[PDB]
């Protein structure tokens, strides 16, 4: 229910994204998706310098235009390693989004570091037991609404930080609290299912 | 890549070749087998130049005798630079393929303005000033005196070339204008004189139309050209206009005043030198009476004011004794100038034939044709014998002498038009005489009769029969190469109806219509709001464009257009026009929409090329018919009708369609380049007018897009942009629009290539 | 100071946190603040118009954003403003003159040329101001048995199992459906008892309303203490791992601040619970976290001492 007015500012958005992604570790991939409805944008400074800075920062930028192809956006996507697309219709937009859901292939410059992660259990405290210590969730503390005093939940093995949502990286020690199903949820990408051979029914003399 | 074209090996510098390129190579080889002139039509952006250069190099390697030297004629300096770069890349590919540097020498020729290094002549803003200063610093009489006096003015660049540059010719290779300047600076020589000296040695010589088509400049190149040389003309769709302009003479009242002043100064100088030394006049008289061959053939450096326009037969005859005396010829020139001014005093426009004007001059001024025939020779001798350095101030006298010589010898195909009032401002006394030439073929007549063959190609060659009539010759081959595309890169559309269903037309009666202007403004606004940044709009005339822009601003529609995309409008001044074009290109490369509004006769339509992101949308506002009020155009149309049975309306339509195709045909650079073509006029729907479009463009002109509206055009543009902006792979072009090495060997592919091209 | 004060006013919780950390001498203000620390469009002239109200109202709405855009596009306007406002003329008078001047109302060859030149100059000024790896794993069986630990997979006895496999194969070879043998009244009663409330299957039961046992003010104080301790521990763990000598001093200061906070705020809060004798062990989580941090720091100090041995 917002109001659509003015003109897009690609330079400011890219600068803000780079500032946010400046502190991110190198091994983590930096991916940018841009929805460009208008064909013209206003940049307070030269965008090519920002393009060079993004290239040095190893950030992938993909642009899906709506009206037509933009030469500047195409060059930016090519230099950043991303893909530029143009929307044909709603079905084409959905297909492009589904294609962009899959992780992009890792480039040569992609780092390979052994990151350490913790997998806490769902610690649930019973009021019958004397060891029931209700505590507000750290994530729920961030909201203006009063956090719910939960009897149990997930406690960080590294600093005993309490979180009620997973997979959420621990804010205190920076540890990424994940679960075994979460890790296995991307295993299908590791072993993609190859397309089966298509032989017409008439030419196939076998089981019906 | 190696190509076998009718048993001839071609070293293609790219890994793939278009089928149209193979057909062009085959047809060019067939034409070369006949040693005759030929006309071929090839779509722009198809790499025709690369194929032509490769085939010429293959022919030279196989048979140097058949093509002793290649001649390339172009339009602008950037074209020469691009040709030099492409030929250098091809030579590098040849050297890599063969492992050795071939003994191949290529050279580009330009004026002294683009080849001067002297610091004093550098800041000059005009080539004529540069030429005059160079002549003053490199005069033959000045050089001889400077030999005994170093303090005298001189140019070391030419002197060192004369002393050192003549013995050692340039090594085999290809050099650019900047490369030539750098070599001259390194060696202390002038690249202009060194290039002129090395023309006879260069296997390929590339220059512009003016350096050879102009008879005044023809001998500066043709003297070192043999009969077996092959001449190439690219984008020569307006060669007739260039020849007419070269053969046309314009005189004004200010020109007459300057001529009178320079004649008075010349008479004073003659009197002064005669008082100082009368022997020079006697020596000049002896030279003239004994023969003009002695002076012309012994000083090749005095070619500053060469006049090779007259046929070689007239050169043998000497100047009549009545005007051999310097004072007699000065009085003759004074009487001629007075008669010309008196004739120009007429308060109405006078149309005359050269024979009638010559007869009138003979009756009044007692001037026979024979003494006036040698006007240029006597003027050249007088200017050479007086050691005149600042010849720039003497230009009007030379122009008048050349005009008189043209009248005295050339009669058929010329018209003298005397207009004392400007067409734009008849209230202003502007007495102007036009010696308009209606026979451009004469300017190309010796070229057909001297060289082995002439190559003519252009992207706007819709009628294949008018050019043989225009140039008065019979080309051996007249073939148009149809363009085959795996992906439709062009969407030409015609919009003769506005939003309010107003009949869109560009006739001068309807040019002042407010409704047409408002419809054009709405169309431009929608195009800016829809089509990408690259927008170019070609109008019909400068005044019409200015009125349309003013009406758009007053209505306020142009304000929203500026809100969508930045607006750049060219002016008459080319200096600020270049800045505007640079700003437009920068904005298009900065992601902000830039819109250009030019005229079909402006500089943009002449020598400006658009990249894929620059030629996204080209819109022609009506058929660019030439302003008929020019009596020169009417006289040319009458002469063409009386000499070639060509209707004036047909010629005007052909010229307008050629201009439109030139404006729009530069928006495509290849298969990967796609652009939008819009023709906002109902007149384009006419069968005669529509049929005068290039075949590679007319074929893609779908009848479903004929005479659409603004909304329909916008929808079609959206569909075309969305379809053609999808990612594409060059592998898809294989077998359909692109041929690999293996695909060439297929006989079915060869049959398809043969079927692609058609001869007429 | 003025800049620092406004930040506290905007967030009263932070101001309360600032008071609890600095005024109570838990941390210094210096260390407190150490951790805490437009394109140009061509429509600025055409779209911006003198707004006419219902009854002779010139609603200028002269926002500074439009004025800055005009100055960037037209330095002459800025020069006139500097040389006239507010001495030669007022700002409103200058704007009225600009509206009434030919500069704004540009609206015949001379007029068309002037309009074209103005548009080209505007476009040029706007443009000028715009700048100012293939993977091949070795042991795929790790995915077959992933994070699942070694299970109790036991292989049976020798060939006799096949004979047992025969027995069932002979047992169910001649099978007939049965109805009475499926369920019995005693089995049904046992199943009901297991499924009855308070049974083995019905694990546990009702619980206690912890919300009413802890006052809402105590809940808010606990939330504030949780936020403060979490921020302090995040700052502590941010230094870890300690790779530079400065991180050692920073972690020592962080531990001192944590101890000061625990003494000054946590302990009086503890009695606040203890005076109310609340049975909820809210402080127990805080104590566990603080002890974990202290043990981690002590262990790292022991490692550092051992590395120097
Ligand atoms: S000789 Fe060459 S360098 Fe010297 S003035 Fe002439 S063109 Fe320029
Ligand atoms: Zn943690």
């Amino acid at each position: 229910d917002m109001t659509c007015h003015g003109e897009p500012s690609l330079y400011n958005s890219l600068s803000i994204a780079m500032q946010t992604l400046k502190h991110m570790p190198g091994h983590t991939s930096r991916e940018v998706l841009i929805i460009f409805s208008s064909l013209t944008t206003c940049d307070p400074s030269n965008i090519y310098d920002l393009i060079k800075t993004l290239k040095a920062a190893k950030i992938r930028v993909s642009v899906i235009g709506l009206s037509a192809e933009v030469r500047v956006c195409t060059v930016l996507a090519r230099e950043t390693g991303g893909t530029y697309h143009v929307i044909l219709d709603e079905s084409h937009y959905k297909e492009l989004l589904t294609h962009h859901v899959s992780p992009p292939p890792a480039s040569s410059s992609s780092e390979c570091s052994l990151i350490r992660m913790g997998f806490p259990q769902h610690t649930i405290a019973s009021l019958s037991d004397q060891d029931a210590k209700p505590s507000f969730s750290m994530a729920h503390l961030d909201g203006n609404t009063e956090p719910g005093l939960t009897l149990g939940g997930y406690f960080c093995p590294q600093c005993r930080a309490k979180y009620c949502e997973l997979p959420v990286e621990c804010k205190i020690c920076g540890l990424t609290l994940v679960s075994a199903p979460h890790l296995a949820r991307s295993y299908h990408h590791l072993f993609p299912l190859d397309a089966f051979q298509e032989i017409p029914l008439e030419e196939y003399n076998g089981e019906r | 890549m190696k190509l076998n074209v009718d048993g001839l090996l071609v070293y293609f510098p790219y890994d793939y070749i278009y089928p149209e390129q193979f057909s062009y190579m085959r047809e060019l080889k067939r034409t070369l087998d006949a040693k005759g002139h030929g006309v071929l039509e090839m779509p722009s952006g198809t790499g025709k130049t690369v194929s032509l250069l490769a085939l010429i190099m293959a022919y030279q390697r196989a048979y140097p005798l058949e093509v002793t030297k290649l001649i390339y004629c172009s339009r602008t300096v950037p074209e020469i630079e691009k040709v030099i770069e492409e030929l250098r890349k091809l030579l590098n590919f040849y050297e890599k393929q063969e492992g050795e540097k071939l003994p191949f020498l290529g050279l580009a020729l330009s004026s002294r303005k683009n080849l001067c290094i002297h610091p004093e002549v550098t800041p000059l803003r005009f080539g004529k000033d540069v030429d005059g200063k160079c002549h003053s610093l490199t005069a033959s009489y000045v050089r001889a005196q400077y030999q005994h006096d170093t303090s005298l003015p001189h140019c070391r660049f030419y002197e060192e070339f004369d002393a050192h540059g003549r013995e050692v010719p340039l090594p085999a290779g290809i050099y650019n204008l900047d490369d030539l300047k750098a070599l001259g600076r390194r060696q202390g020589w002038c690249p202009y004189f060194l290039a002129r000296y090395s023309i006879l040695h260069a296997n390929v010589v590339v220059y512009s139309y003016h350096y050879l088509l102009d008879p005044k400049i023809a001998d500066l190149v043709s003297k070192e050209l043999a009969r077996k040389a092959v001449v190439v003309f690219d984008e020569a769709h307006n060669i007739d206009n260039v020849c007419i302009d070269s053969m046309s003479v314009n005189l004004t009242r200010r020109t007459l005043d300057r001529c009178q002043g320079n004649l008075e100064t010349l008479q004073k100088t003659v009197l002064r030198i005669k008082e100082t030394d009368e022997q020079r006049l006697r020596d000049e008289y002896r030279r003239l009476v004994e023969g003009l061959r002695e002076a012309s053939a012994a000083r090749e450096t005095d070619a500053h004011l060469a006049n090779p326009v007259l046929p070689d037969e007239v050169l043998q005859e000497a100047v009549p004794g009545s005007i051999r005396t310097a004072e007699h010829f000065l009085g003759f020139l004074r009487r001629l100038l007075e008669y010309v001014k008196w004739r120009l005093r007429v308060q109405h426009v006078v149309q005359e034939s050269p024979p009638a004007f010559l007869s009138g001059l003979a009756q009044r001024v007692c001037i026979q044709r024979k003494p006036l025939r040698f006007c240029a020779e006597r003027l050249r001798s007088l200017l050479h014998t007086l050691e005149i350095t600042d010849l720039a101030d003497f230009s009007p006298l030379t122009l008048l002498a050349n005009f008189a010589t043209l009248v005295s010898t050339y009669a058929k195909g010329f018209t003298i038009i005397i207009e004392p009032f400007d067409d734009r401002t008849p209230t202003i006394a502007n007495p102007i005489l036009h010696f308009s030439c209606m026979d451009a073929s004469l300017a190309i007549k010796p070229v057909f009769e001297r060289f082995q063959s002439v190559i003519i190609t252009s992207g706007t060659l819709s009628p294949l029969d008018i050019y043989p009539k225009i140039l008065d010759f019979h080309p051996v081959t007249m073939a148009t190469f149809t363009m085959t595309l795996a992906r439709v890169c062009l969407c030409p559309m015609i919009i003769g109806r506005g939003n309010d269903q107003v009949a869109i037309s560009s006739k001068f009666e309807t040019r002042e219509d407010i409704a047409v202007i408002r419809n054009y403004g709405n169309l431009l606004l929608e195009m800016s709001a829809v089509v990408p940044d690259g927008i170019v709009a070609f109008f019909t005339s400068y005044q019409y464009m200015e009125s349309t822009v003013a009406s758009w601003y007053e209505q306020g529609i142009l304000e929203n257009i500026q809100r969508n995309k930045l607006l750049f409008i060219e002016t008459q001044d080319g200096a600020e026009t270049s800045v505007a074009l640079e700003k437009y290109q920068e904005a298009c490369e900065n992601g902000r929409g830039a819109i250009l509004l030019s005229v079909a006769r402006g500089k943009v339509s002449e020598g400006i090329d658009f990249v894929h992101h620059y030629g996204r949308a080209v819109i022609m506002f009506g058929v660019p018919y030439v302003y008929t009020q020019s009596r020169i155009l009417k006289a040319r149309l009458e002469y063409l009708r009386d000499q070639f049975q060509i209707r004036e309306n047909d010629f005007l339509t052909f010229d307008a369609m050629r201009h439109a195709a030139q404006c729009v045909g530069r928006a495509i650079r290849g298969k990967t380049d796609y652009g939008l073509m819009v023709f906002a006029d109902k007149r384009f729907a006419r069968g005669d007018k529509r049929g005068k479009l290039p075949r590679w463009i007319q074929e893609h002109l779908t009848d479903a897009n004929l005479n659409l509206t603004v909304d329909e055009g916008v929808q079609v543009a959206k569909y075309f942009l969305r379809q053609m902006a999808q990612p594409f792979h060059r592998e898809d072009q294989l077998g359909l629009s692109l041929l690999s090495l293996e695909q060439l060997e297929s006989e079915e592919t060869l049959k398809r290539i043969e079927q692609i091209a058609q001869q007429l | 100071l003025e800049e620092k004060n406004r930040m506290l006013q905007e967030d009263p919780v932070l101001f309360q946190l600032y008071k609890d950390l600095v005024v109570s001498q838990v941390i210094s203000a210096e260390e407190f603040w150490a951790n805490r620390l437009v394109g140009i469009s061509a429509a600025f002239l055409a779209d911006v118009r003198p707004q006419t109200d219902g009854c002779n109202g010139l609603r200028y709405n002269l926002t500074s954003d439009i004025i800055e855009s005009i100055f960037r596009t037209y330095p002459a306007v800025k020069m006139k403003y500097a040389e006239n406002v507010p001495h030669n003329m007022t700002e409103k008078e200058f704007w009225t003159r600009f509206f009434q001047s030919h500069y704004f109302h540009r609206d015949k060859e001379n007029s068309n040329a002037a309009i074209i030149k103005r548009f080209n100059h505007h476009s040029a000024m706007v443009l000028a101001a715009g700048l100012r790896i293939a993977l091949n794993l070795k042991k795929s069986d790790r995915y077959y048995h992933g994070p699942t630990p070694i299970q109790s997979l036991q292989y049976a006895t020798s060939q006799d199992i096949i004979n047992s496999f025969q027995s069932i194969r002979q047992e169910m070879e001649a099978y007939t459906p049965k109805l009475t043998q499926v369920l019995s009244s005693s089995a049904a009663s046992s199943t009901i008892t297991a499924l009855s409330p308070g049974g083995a299957l019905m694990q546990g039961g009702t619980q206690q309303a912890i919300n009413q046992m802890v006052p809402n003010d105590i809940q808010s104080e606990l939330k504030h203490l949780y936020v403060a301790v979490g921020e302090l521990l995040r700052h502590f763990w941010s230094c870890f791992p300690v790779n530079t000598p400065f991180l050692e001093e920073k972690v020592v200061k962080m531990k001192s601040n944590l101890e000061r906070f625990q003494v000054t705020k946590l302990c009086p809060f503890q009695e606040k619970i203890r005076r109310q004798y609340l049975s909820t062990n809210l402080v127990s989580h805080i104590e566990e976290m603080l002890q974990t941090a202290y043990n981690k720091l002590h262990t790292w100090q022991s490692r550092r001492l051992m590395k120097k041995t």
